[PDB]
RNA sequence: UCUGGUGCCAGCAGCCGCGGUAAUUCCAGCUCCAAUAGCGUAUAUUAAAAUUGUUGCAGUUAAAACGCUCGUAGUUGAAU
RNA sequence: AAGUUAAGGGAGUGAAGACGAUCAGAUACCGUCGUAAUCUUAACCAUAAACUAUGCCGACUAGGUGUUGGAUGAAAGUGCUUCCUUCAGUACCUUAUGAGAAAUCAAAGUCUUUGGGUUCU
């Protein structure tokens, strides 16, 4: 059987979701037999990006607030 | 008084319909030969003037929501919550705003007054959950559960409801210290009417 | 209740309608308490007021406005029952 | 703590404007906060905390096409050991978020018990003050007042309940399917609530009214 | 179980009532039961009927119409969609 | 099919709703003042936000766009519909009433002067 | 047929008594309802009542003070000896510090504290919470 | 959820169930629990059973209103 | 309703029976014939989802819309109709700090706050 925990928010499809999302497996070895170890961890949003610089916002496209 | 009669007379408040509704017969004087029913125009005049004190009882006004939901009783409301210190909703009502905490407009106050019972029936309903005391302006057909105190009139007139509530808006301006009696008020009526 | 050397052993002492002597329990969310102002013969609102408690039974049954009237018929505040 | 209120009755109780929540139990206001009965009732300041307990969890399906969908309901029952009581329940995919919101629905629906004698009058009533029954589904209990050495004559559920209700001494009897936990533990409760509102003839007389919260602190609540 | 306050006939205050048949399937239905469709038919359709005028003597003619009154069982009736299956609250709106 | 999603359309109605002075009934104009006062990284986005934007000042010439609440128009508006008549029309010389109506008046012993009938 | 004229009547009282209806009427009268009716009178539990004068079988109209939670019959009056009181008491009333028991007894009818005190046996009637 | 043996066999189990090569339930070793100079098993009987109901059941659909009316015994009968 | 006895009657329909089709088979569904029966008079039999699957008598508790049969009181009439009130049948809609396991119920309500009278299971 399989069990998953998650907390938060995550990105599964595209572009972004290979840059950044980090990703490891592991294996250990029990005198039952083998067990998997899987892990993913959805970094900060900074990532950077084509033209070496902070992606801050993958795709939000907050408003300034017009000066008084 | 005289002249308020008058004007009550004037516009259409006294005439109601069928479907007499056996709780307000008490306020019903006649019925005519086409069927409709006439509402005394004595004892509105009295309940107006009681609920003009209950409202006046309150501390601040703010605390105090006024609802219509139909197109032509919309200037009225808002006319009565400026000069008054309430608050006017004119409208389509949100079915969470006096029971859901977490919503955006959740506006808990101490005492509520209805246009229609028959229309604005959610807002009624919602104020059972949270000990309010609703009073309202009821017709000859309109349904009495969840009502204190019921001012017979005709809710169907743009007349009738811009009257009603100019009437109770410079009552309660009487009851304060900010103009005395024998002097009329200096707004005039047609500024609460429709369009 | 007192116990025997006349000390009050309730937690509080709960509230009963005006109309019925009822018995208003602390989850009743249908039952309202009314203030109505008093003048001073000049027409203008004094600080006084009157009370009266009504609970959820008959106020979902309808009759809370006939009981209220009768009530301030009583309290010389209205010409009718 | 460090709680931001939402309602006026929760900023009233965040400052000494309320002391003890009798007051609001007096003007059957609701409560929409757990922080409200935190508050009243703190490890310190306070001769008797709150307890808890999970009595029950149960799993439930749905069935879906891709077989089936379980998840937990959880039963805690609250109590003062002094007469306060409460109960709730919740439902979730994993136990501990499950106990974690019957926790606060047991808070939320905290209510008073009364208490009372068999017989004469002395210090520190004991029992229940008259015969009361509840009902839920299909079952139904009795509860009858008994004498002072007379421990709880009843199932497990049943000691447990009166044990947080802070009440000593009873009898009892019930029937229906009371395998079905939920409701025979709602069924104890909705007997228990039951006890101030039975009109015995020592509160006959007339008290008048004192004013509400909301007309008391009308001036400092406007000020924010 | 018991789907129908009135048991999908109309009779009170009565003990036996009298069969009808079928129009289209000869069945025999109590008459309080069977679905009743009164039409009023044309002979031809408009087209074979402005023919008829021209060819016609009288120079202002009328032609005459059908009066049928058939009558059905609940199967030979829902099956030709004269009545279709609705939802619970459906089934006790009236005409 | 061209749909815009509410990521479009959410980011155009704060743009009209805040910068409404600036923007004009010219695509390209409107184009580069969406350039500057939002975050878009993607060009293609930039374009379709911006014309959502010139077809919103459309709209708001033939009057109120539901779920759109510039200031400007409600004031403007506010002094059109407070027109007061020269003289009410409540009052009339004269009180015209049912038969049945009269009665009820007159049985409650209050005078009003000029009452008649049909 | 009637076979009973007590049992309508407090079934009467108690149906009025559950809606707050300040008044109520009693169609048939008899003696025995008005003793009832004046002993609850003096436990206080209802007002002043009256008594209507038609050339048939009177009719009573009762003042309530919403203040009775029951009141019912017996129907077989069963005979109690005066040492079978507490057996009875037990069974039927709420509690041990209110409510009454009414008997029929050869010195009138009274509540179970009074038969105790005049060492008195009867037959019961009803009661009243 | 300790260690060996067996492998839908042998067996256990008042009821639900366990056992088909990694058995917390069979056969054993160790360790723990209960009552204790006492502790198991079989049959009968009482409470549990408001599952025989006077106190105190149920009868539209779960078991259950006679096809319908008249009628003797029995039971029950207005107010003074 | 079916079924039995006797005397009549006997068009249509038609348990049985005989054919023609469909089918792997079809002693069935479809079609062509057709005996008892179905109808009347005089006698038996005592059963049905003989159903509102809710025994009978009495009291109390809520608003509205109809309809069948009387009576009282008022208006449009060519001692007649429309309206109002009331009694007796009979349905439907809304809602029940009423009830149920629910479906739902104006009784299937006034039940651990348990007893109006009575028969059957
Ligand atoms: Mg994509
Ligand atoms: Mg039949
Ligand atoms: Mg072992
Ligand atoms: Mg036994
Ligand atoms: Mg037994
Ligand atoms: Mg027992
Ligand atoms: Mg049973
Ligand atoms: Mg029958
Ligand atoms: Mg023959
Ligand atoms: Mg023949
Ligand atoms: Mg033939
Ligand atoms: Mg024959
Ligand atoms: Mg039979
Ligand atoms: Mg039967
Ligand atoms: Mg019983």
């Amino acid at each position: 059987k399989s069990m998953k925990f998650r907390d938060g928010y995550l990105i599964s499809t595209g572009e972004p979701s290979k840059r950044f999302v980090n990703t490891a497996t592991r294996s250990a070895q029990l005198k039952q037999g083998v067990l998997g170890i899987k892990v993913k961890i959805m970094l900060p949003t900074a990532i950077d990006t084509r033209t070496g610089l902070t992606s801050i916002l993958p795709d939000n496209i907050s408003v300034l607030e017009p000066k008084t | 008084k005289e002249e308020s009669i008058a004007k009550m007379l004037i516009c259409k408040v006294h005439i109601g319909t069928k479907n007499l509704e056996n709780k307000m017969k008490r306020y019903v004087y006649t019925r005519a030969k086409d069927g409709v029913h006439i509402i005394n125009l004595a004892k509105t005049y009295e309940k107006l003037q009681l609920a003009a004190r209950i409202i006046v009882a309150i501390s601040n006004p703010a605390d105090v929501v006024v609802v219509s939901a139909r197109p032509f009783g919309s200037r009225a409301v808002l006319k009565f919550a400026q000069y008054t210190g309430a608050q006017a909703i004119a409208g389509r009502w949100t079915p969470g705003m006096l029971t859901n905490q977490i919503i955006q407009k959740f506006t808990e106050p101490r005492l509520l007054i209805v246009t229609d019972p028959r229309t604005d029936a959610q807002s009624v309903k919602e104020s059972a959950y949270a000990n309010i005391p609703v009073i309202a302006l009821c017709d000859s057909d309109s349904p009495l559960e969840h009502v204190d105190i019921a001012i017979p009139c005709n809710n169907k007139g743009k007349e009738s409801i811009a009257l009603m509530y100019w009437l109770l808006a410079q009552e309660v301006l009487y009851l304060k210290g900010v103009i005395p009696r024998s002097e009329p008020w200096n707004v005039m009526v047609d500024m609460f009417l429709w369009r | 209740m007192f116990n025997d050397q006349k000390v009050l052993v309730d937690i509080y002492i709960p509230r009963k309608c005006s109309a019925t002597s009822r018995l208003i329990p602390a989850k009743e969310h249908g039952a309202v308490q009314i203030n109505v102002g008093m003048v001073d013969a000049n027409g203008v609102y004094n600080g006084k007021t009157e009370t009266f408690a009504i609970s959820g039974h008959v106020r979902q049954n309808g009759e809370s406005d006939a009981c209220l009237n009768r009530l301030m018929y009583e309290k010389k505040l209205l010409s009718f029952q | 703590k460090n709680w931001v209120p939402v309602t006026k009755l929760g900023r009233l109780v965040k400052e000494g404007k309320i002391v003890s929540i009798e007051e609001i139990y007096l003007h059957s206001l609701p409560i929409k906060e757990y922080q409200i009965i935190d508050y009243f009732f703190q490890p310190n300041e306070c001769s008797h905390p709150l307890k808890d307990d999970v009595v029950k969890i149960m799993p439930v399906q749905k069935q879906t096409r891709a077989g089936q969908r379980t998840r937990f309901k959880a039963f805690v029952a609250i109590g003062d050991g002094n007469g306060h009581c409460g109960l709730g329940v919740k439902c979730a995919k994993e136990v501990a978020t499950a106990i974690r919101g019957a926790i606060i629905s047991a808070k939320l629906s905290l209510i008073p018990v009364r208490r009372g004698y068999w017989g004469n009058k002395i210090g520190d009533p004991h029992t229940v003050p008259m015969k009361v029954s509840g009902k839920c589904g299909s079952v139904r209990i009795r509860l009858v007042p008994a004498p002072r050495g007379t421990q709880i004559v009843g199932a497990p559920t049943t000691k447990k309940m009166l044990n947080f209700a802070g009440i000593k001494d009873c009898f009892s009897s019930s029937c229906g399917k009371t395998k079905t936990k939920g409701n025979f533990l709602r069924a104890i409760f909705n007997a228990l609530s039951k006890t101030y509102g039975y009109l015995t003839p020592d509160l006959w007389k007339v008290t008048n009214f004192d004013k509400s919260p909301y007309e008391e602190w009308s001036d400092f609540l406007e000020t924010y | 179980p018991k789907k129908r306050r009135n048991g999908g006939r109309s009779k009170h205050n009565r003990g036996h009532v009298n069969p009808l048949r079928c129009s289209n399937c000869g069945r025999c239905v109590p008459k309080d039961k069977a679905i009743k469709r009164f039409n009023i038919r044309n002979i031809v359709d408009t087209s074979a009927q402005r023919d008829i005028k021209e060819a016609s003597v009288y120079s202002t003619f009328q032609l005459p119409k059908l009066y049928i009154k058939q009558c059905y069982c609940v199967s030979c009736a829902i099956h030709s969609r004269f009545v279709r299956v609705r939802s619970r609250e459906q089934r006790r709106v009236r005409k | 099919g061209r749909v815009r999603t509410k990521t479009i359309k959410r980011a155009a109605r704060q743009i009209v709703e805040k910068y409404y002075a600036k923007l004009t009934l010219d695509f390209q104009i409107n184009k580069k003042i969406t350039e500057e006062v939002a975050i878009i990284p993607s060009k293609r986005m930039k374009n379709k936000v911006a014309g959502f934007v010139t077809h919103l000042m459309k709209r708001i010439q033939k009057g109120p766009v539901r779920g759109i609440s510039l200031k400007l128009q409600e004031e403007e508006r506010e002094r059109r519909l407070d027109f007061v008549p020269e003289k009410s029309q409540i009052d009339v010389s004269v009180i015209y009433v049912e038969p049945d109506t009269l009665r009820m008046i007159k049985s409650l012993g209050i005078n009003i002067s000029n009452m008649k009938v049909h | 047929v009637r076979m009973s004229v007590l049992a309508d009547c407090l079934k009467t009282i108690n149906n009025a008594e559950k809606r707050g209806r300040r008044q109520v009427l009693i169609r048939p009268s008899s003696k025995v309802v008005i003793k009832f009716l004046q002993y609850m009178q003096k436990k206080g539990y209802i007002g002043s009542f009256e008594i209507v004068d038609d050339h048939r079988s009177g009719k009573i109209v009762v003042n309530l003070l919403g203040r009775i939670n029951k009141c019912a019959v017996i129907s077989p009056r069963y005979d109690v000896k005066l040492d079978e009181i507490e057996k009875i008491i037990t069974s039927i009333l709420p509690s041990r510090l209110f409510g009454h028991l009414i008997l029929t007894t050869p010195y009138g009818i009274m509540d179970h504290e009074e038969a105790r005190r005049k060492h008195t046996g009867g037959k019961v009637l009803g009661f009243f919470f």
